[PDB]
């Protein structure tokens, strides 16, 4: 009964730190082991496999993982998080002389070094001339997280990096809105632990 | 080989036989379909390695496959339900687990062809406060009332799409989550500089690719038949 485990569906690390996705396998003989990677709306890429030759296995872009049979391990590894390197990876074995099998995914999110943050709330307008608006919590670092909408009636989404090349400037943000009229910009994120220094312009 | 898969995306109705098709100019002996799922990986369905050789995977209930050549294996889904929503890609194998992967087939199920319908889009101008403050501008899409969750969002700068200062949603949400067929929302973020937002000749605009009906599908009601379509919204620069 030969399987592949990896520890947590969703992995943090900091930007320029180590990166490591663990992956454990239970066969008796050692099998053949794969990493893949996978972007958003795209297919499944080959980063490196072990195939009983090297045990030291190198990959594209600094990639690497070393079979450790004492330990059923083939940790993936690369020296530096980079922004990029945001995906789901997969470890796969060999199975029975005939397929490989998946382990269940982990997502890598990669926290930017935010040095001069910012944290804001703004109203944002519909560019048509309704009344509508958004509420915009942005420019926040990597100790503060967004909690959902404890009220049915306003919409919260999770936070979100941007990177914006034109500047080399990565920014967090979350988005509110509600079809309540009264609903304020100021009261969105009451659910939510925001810096104590977060700007609300009137 | 070139694997390649048909069709790229499709939505049925449940209780209708589906297939979909892989092809590969190779001629590997060894082919698979699988389906991912959202925290279950890549889990296998059914292989063949030749023409009329068929192994189950781990989840072949509610499936069947052919292996009609060398070159072609069909993977059909007898009658549809809800929980065979799911990325299928199918592959092919050499002699040493050198595996190809097609591009896959994105399909959703769904009980009420009814239900389907377009998104509406809106795109909210960058705030003063945000340009005053950051000498940065933050646009906002919105994309509201869409079903099922089967949606392409980008974004279009003086006519070519960007990827830079972008962040989308990975998931919609559930504009009534209590309700197995909620419509769903998704945001998305294109922040530029406060100069760049500044121009007004310059032209921001949020596309939605919407998947829903074909034209074969019947529609009986008064509002719009919620076909494939794409849907945006936009806002021209302003220094005002």
């Amino acid at each position: 009964a030969q399987s592949v485990t990896q520890l947590g569906s969703h992995v943090s690390v900091s930007e320029g730190a180590l990166v490591l996705l663990r992956c454990n396998y239970s066969s008796s003989v050692p099998p053949y082991l794969f990493w893949y990677v996978q972007y958003p709306n795209q297919g499944l890429q080959l980063l490196l496999k072990y195939t009983s030759a090297a045990t030291l296995v190198k990959g594209i872009n600094g990639f690497e993982a070393e079979f450790k049979k004492s330990e059923t391990s083939f940790h993936l590894t690369k020296p530096s998080a980079h922004m990029s390197d945001a995906a789901e990876y997969f470890c796969a074995v060999s199975e029975q002389d005939d397929k490989i099998i998946f382990g269940k995914g982990t997502r890598l999110h990669i926290l930017p070094n935010i040095q001069n943050p910012d944290p804001a709330v703004y109203q944002l307008r519909d560019s048509k001339s309704s009344d509508k608006s958004v509420c915009l919590f942005t420019d926040f670092d990597s100790q503060t997280n967004v909690s959902q909408s404890k009220d049915s009636d306003v919409y919260i989404t999770d936070k979100c990096v941007l990177d914006m090349r034109s500047m080399d400037f990565k920014s967090n943000s979350a988005v509110a809105w509600s079809n309540k009229s009264d609903f304020a910009c100021a009261n969105a994120f009451n659910n939510s632990i925001i810096p104590e220094d977060t700007f609300f312009p009137s | 080989a070139d694997v390649t898969q048909t069709p790229r995306n499709r939505i049925t109705k449940t209780g209708k036989r589906i297939m979909l098709e892989c092809s590969q100019t190779k001629g590997h002996d060894r082919m698979y379909w699988y389906r991912q799922d959202p925290g279950l990986g890549l889990r296998l369905i059914y292989y063949s390695f030749d023409v009329k050789d068929i192994n189950k995977g781990e989840i072949s209930d509610g499936y069947s496959v052919s292996r009609q050549a060398q070159a072609k294996f069909s993977l059909s889904l007898e009658s549809a339900i809800p929980n065979q929503t799911a990325l299928y890609f199918c592959a092919t194998s050499d002699e040493s687990y050198g595996y190809t992967f097609g591009s896959g087939t994105r399909l959703t199920v769904v009980e009420d062809l009814n239900k389907v319908s377009p998104p509406e889009v809106a795109v909210f101008e960058p705030s003063e406060a945000e340009i005053s403050h950051t000498q940065k501008a933050t646009l906002v899409c919105l994309a509201t009332g869409f079903y099922p969750d089967h949606v392409e969002l980008s974004w279009w700068v003086n006519g070519k799409e960007v990827h830079s200062g972008v962040c989308t949603d990975p998931q919609p949400l559930k504009e009534q989550p209590a309700l197995n067929d909620s419509r769903y929302s998704l945001s998305s973020r294109l922040r530029v500089s406060a100069t760049f937002w500044q121009n007004p000749r310059n032209h921001f605009r949020c596309q939605v690719q919407f998947y829903g009906l074909s034209e074969n599908d019947e529609w009986t009601q008064d509002r719009a038949k919620p076909v494939t379509q794409i849907v945006s919204a936009e806002a021209w620069g302003r220094a005002d």
